[PDB]
DNA sequence: AAACTATGCATGCTCTACTGCTTCTGATCTAGTCGACT
DNA sequence: GACTAGATCAGAAGCAGTAGAGCATGCATAGTTT
């Protein structure tokens, strides 16, 4: 599944557990980018709230081209449900 | 006893304790502050939570919140710390003295007034609840004004104001060229003027021997552990308390520090999936255990429920005589039980009838014990103890009931079988000898750990930076010299007598 | 001490003014001979006034405190006269 | 209330331990 | 007959949790002073 | 009324002690392979 993109926030989860989710990620065929990039199309947070959500959304497009389309903010409930079912899931409010 | 205890060293700065009588000999002042020093790493052992306090007088600057006239409160009441005695440290040598007299000076005048009013000015700073309220003066001018009465009337009444606040004054007299009479001046200001401390010294005052002496452990006040029921039967029930008069003393726990900075770090565990990755909390995972080729899945909940048995306290069973006891069937700690009046009144005198006649049938009270909720119940013995005093008439041993554990059936071990031997008449004797050429007087406080020792001392060199650390000289390790000397040819005979010509014990 | 006879004495005074009381209570226990000069007194009770104006009692009493250690029994007894604005001398303004 | 620890108010004072004494 | 490995025991150190006792701090309340009004 | 300042109660934090599990280390004991 090369289309999309997913992007794990280093900052507030971890070392070792961004480590281990990506490499799960992988085996189950995700791609997962290890660095920042306009190409990320999802972007997963852990333990975070709406606020930190949205600065953090602000910084990135305080350093991102015009015209594109920012990466859609997810819990780490929708990449465990995805990773647990083997496929993509779609996206619903909660996540959101 | 609830609070803590406040102290504050108040060190005189004239001139007169800044001579030393021979070339050889500490000045007073330099006796002051090491005395000091061991009070503030004994303190640092032992009560960590308590606050001290030092205090010059007779210097030519001042600091003090009423800002009055030579007076120098060096360090207020805060609990102590390397930082203070590092502070201390640079007034020990005669360089030190030098460096005291460059920074506040000596030869100045003063009125003990002015000292006891800063005194009780940093005693009501605190806001922490104080116990205990303690002065400390380290002197050697028994007529500190002679020349006028004015200011020895106030500081009378200003002594008097203190002790009725319930602030206790005591003075380390100091060496003297001529000789300390308390008689003068002392007698009214010092809290309690003892009957013998009323003839002229000519040396230092014995307490100094005590504060001089570091005590290196932990000193825990009174506390309960549980506080219980004690039921004869359903509706007979009188309220106890459990306390461990004999702990284990452990090392304080290591923390984790960052290696850059020296700072904090905080430890998370945490369990996830391999399959998902995702957080599970203790209660989405089950327990599990293979019995018989199969697996047992339980419940956290009724895992724990597994050890409910009955409610916490003590069950009442029957009497059993004390012969039935058995010294070799120790099995854990034994604890002290002693009556709780605040929950149930009446429960004194129910519990000294059945202490007294516990005593005098020489009985023990077999119960069935349950310290906390969902514990399984063990079976104890309360054996009645009653009060010992020392020649003082200092308590050694508190009246009550010793609770002793008592084991199961799954706590015993089978031995191999061994054959016995028995020795012949000679040899007992000639053991019984070399026993009686050994023999000596033991006592609970005869010895210390060597670890925590060398633990405290290792501490303390790290934290004050001192060259090396002290070694402590270990007490637990036999006198092999002394024993020899003392058995003499009592081993050779012995081994003679018992021991074929080739044997090699050690071999 | 909050039961010791001069507390008693200070606070059960019949609500032989307050002035003679403070100052018999203060007479063996302050100095002979004070230092503060006209000036200061005034600057004390000009700050103690515009602290009591400002809701701030901490540095009201320190001037209290300042004061008391700077002055006599019969200073402190005056003193209290003025502030209670109490002061008889047996002459009157004219 | 003699042999009062200085150091530690309301705790006994404790002799310093002497290991084994030979009668 | 000798060497390697499975099995077990005894002990010290550490994370983690839980229960109970004591102390400190935030929150709920009456006396003194100035001021408003009538 | 309003303010300020005193004094009273109840909940939270610290601490002590216990229990469970794991790790590491060391050592001993017995079974299997060559």
């Amino acid at each position: 599944f090369p289309g999309v993109a997913i992007y794990l926030v280093e900052p507030r989860m971890g070392r070792s557990r961004r480590a281990f989710l990506t490499g799960l990620a992988r085996s189950k065929g995700f791609r997962v980018l290890d660095a920042c990039s306009s190409e990320a199309t999802h972007v997963v947070m852990e333990e975070t709230s709406a606020e930190e959500a949205v600065s953090w959304q602000e910084r990135r497009m305080a350093a991102a081209p015009p015209g594109c389309t920012p990466p859609a903010l997810l819990d780490i409930s929708w990449l465990t449900e995805s990773l647990g079912a083997g496929q993509p899931v779609p996206v619903e409010c909660r996540h959101r | 006893y609830s609070g803590r205890d406040s102290l504050i060293f108040l060190v005189d700065a004239s001139k007169a304790m800044f001579e030393s009588q021979s070339e050889d000999e500490l000045t007073p002042f330099d006796m002051s502050i090491q005395c000091i020093q061991s009070v503030y790493i004994s303190k640092i052992i032992s009560s960590d939570r308590d606050l001290l306090a030092v205090v010059f007088y007779g210097t030519e600057k001042d600091k003090n919140s009423v800002n009055f006239k030579n007076i120098y409160v060096l360090q207020e009441l805060d609990n102590p710390g390397a930082k203070r005695i590092l502070e201390l440290d640079q007034f020990k040598g005669q360089q030190g003295q030098k460096r005291f007299q460059d920074m506040m000076g000596h030869g100045s005048d003063y009125s003990l007034s002015e000292v006891l009013w800063v005194c009780a000015n940093l005693f009501s700073d605190v806001q922490f609840k104080m116990s205990h309220k303690r002065i400390m003066l380290f002197t050697n001018e028994d007529n500190p004004h002679g020349n006028d009465s004015a200011k020895a009337s106030r500081a009378r009444t200003k002594a008097g104001d203190l002790r009725d606040t319930g602030i206790f004054l005591d003075l380390m007299h100091l060496k003297k060229p001529g000789g300390f009479d308390i008689s003068l001046f002392y007698r009214d200001i010092i809290s309690i003027a003892e009957d013998e401390d009323l003839r002229v010294h000519f040396e230092e005052s014995s307490k100094l021997e005590d504060l001089l002496r570091k005590v290196r452990a932990k000193e825990t006040r009174k506390r309960a552990l549980s506080r219980l029921k004690l039921k004869l039967n359903k509706d007979i029930v009188i309220s106890v308390g459990i306390y461990n008069l004999v702990q284990k003393a452990l090392k304080p726990p290591p923390i984790k520090l960052y290696r850059e900075t020296n700072e904090p770090v905080k430890t998370k565990t945490r369990t996830f999936n391999t399959s998902t990755g995702g957080l599970l909390l203790p209660s989405d995972t089950k327990r599990s255990q293979i019995y018989g080729s199969r697996q047992i899945i339980l419940e956290k909940e009724e895992t724990e429920e597994l050890k409910r048995f009955d409610d916490p306290g003590l069950m009442l069973m029957g009497f059993k005589p004390l012969v039935l006891l058995k010294k070799h069937h120790y099995l854990r700690p034994s604890l002290f039980v002693y009556p709780e009046e605040s929950l149930v009144i009446g429960s004194s005198t129910l519990f000294s009838a059945l202490l007294i006649k516990c005593l005098e049938k020489e009985v023990a009270a077999l119960c069935r014990y349950t310290p906390r909720r969902n514990i399984p119940p063990y079976f104890v013995a309360l054996v009645p103890q009653e009060e010992e005093l020392d020649d003082q008439k200092i308590q050694v041993t508190p009246p009550g009931f010793q609770l002793v554990f008592l084991p199961f059936a799954d706590d015993k071990r089978k031995m191999p079988f061994t054959e016995k031997i028995m020795a012949t008449p000679e040899q007992v004797g000639k053991m019984k000898a070399i026993v009686e050429k050994l023999r000596f007087t033991y006592r609970s406080d005869s010895f210390e750990n060597p670890v925590l020792q060398q633990h405290f001392r290792n501490l303390e060199a790290l934290a004050l930076d001192l060259m090396e650390p002290e070694q402590a000289v270990d007490l637990t390790l036999p006198k092999v010299e002394a024993m020899n000397k003392r058995l003499g040819s009592l081993v050779d005979e012995f081994k003679e007598l018992v021991y074929p010509p080739d044997y090699n014990p050690e071999g | 001490p909050r039961d010791g006879k001069d507390a008693l004495k200070l606070l059960n005074y019949r609500t032989g003014d307050f002035a003679m009381i403070a100052y018999f209570v203060l007479k063996p226990r302050c100095l002979q001979k004070g230092s503060l000069t006209i000036q200061q007194v005034n600057d004390l009770l000009d700050s103690i006034a515009s602290n009591n104006s400002a809701k701030r009692k901490d540095l009201i009493k320190k001037s209290l405190l300042q004061l008391i250690t700077q002055s006599s029994a019969l200073e402190q007894k005056w003193l209290i006269r003025m502030i209670i604005k109490d002061l008889k001398l047996g002459v009157s303004q004219q | 209330c003699p042999g009062e620890s200085l150091i530690n108010p309301g705790f006994k004072s404790k002799k310093p331990a002497g290991g084994v004494d030979f009668d």
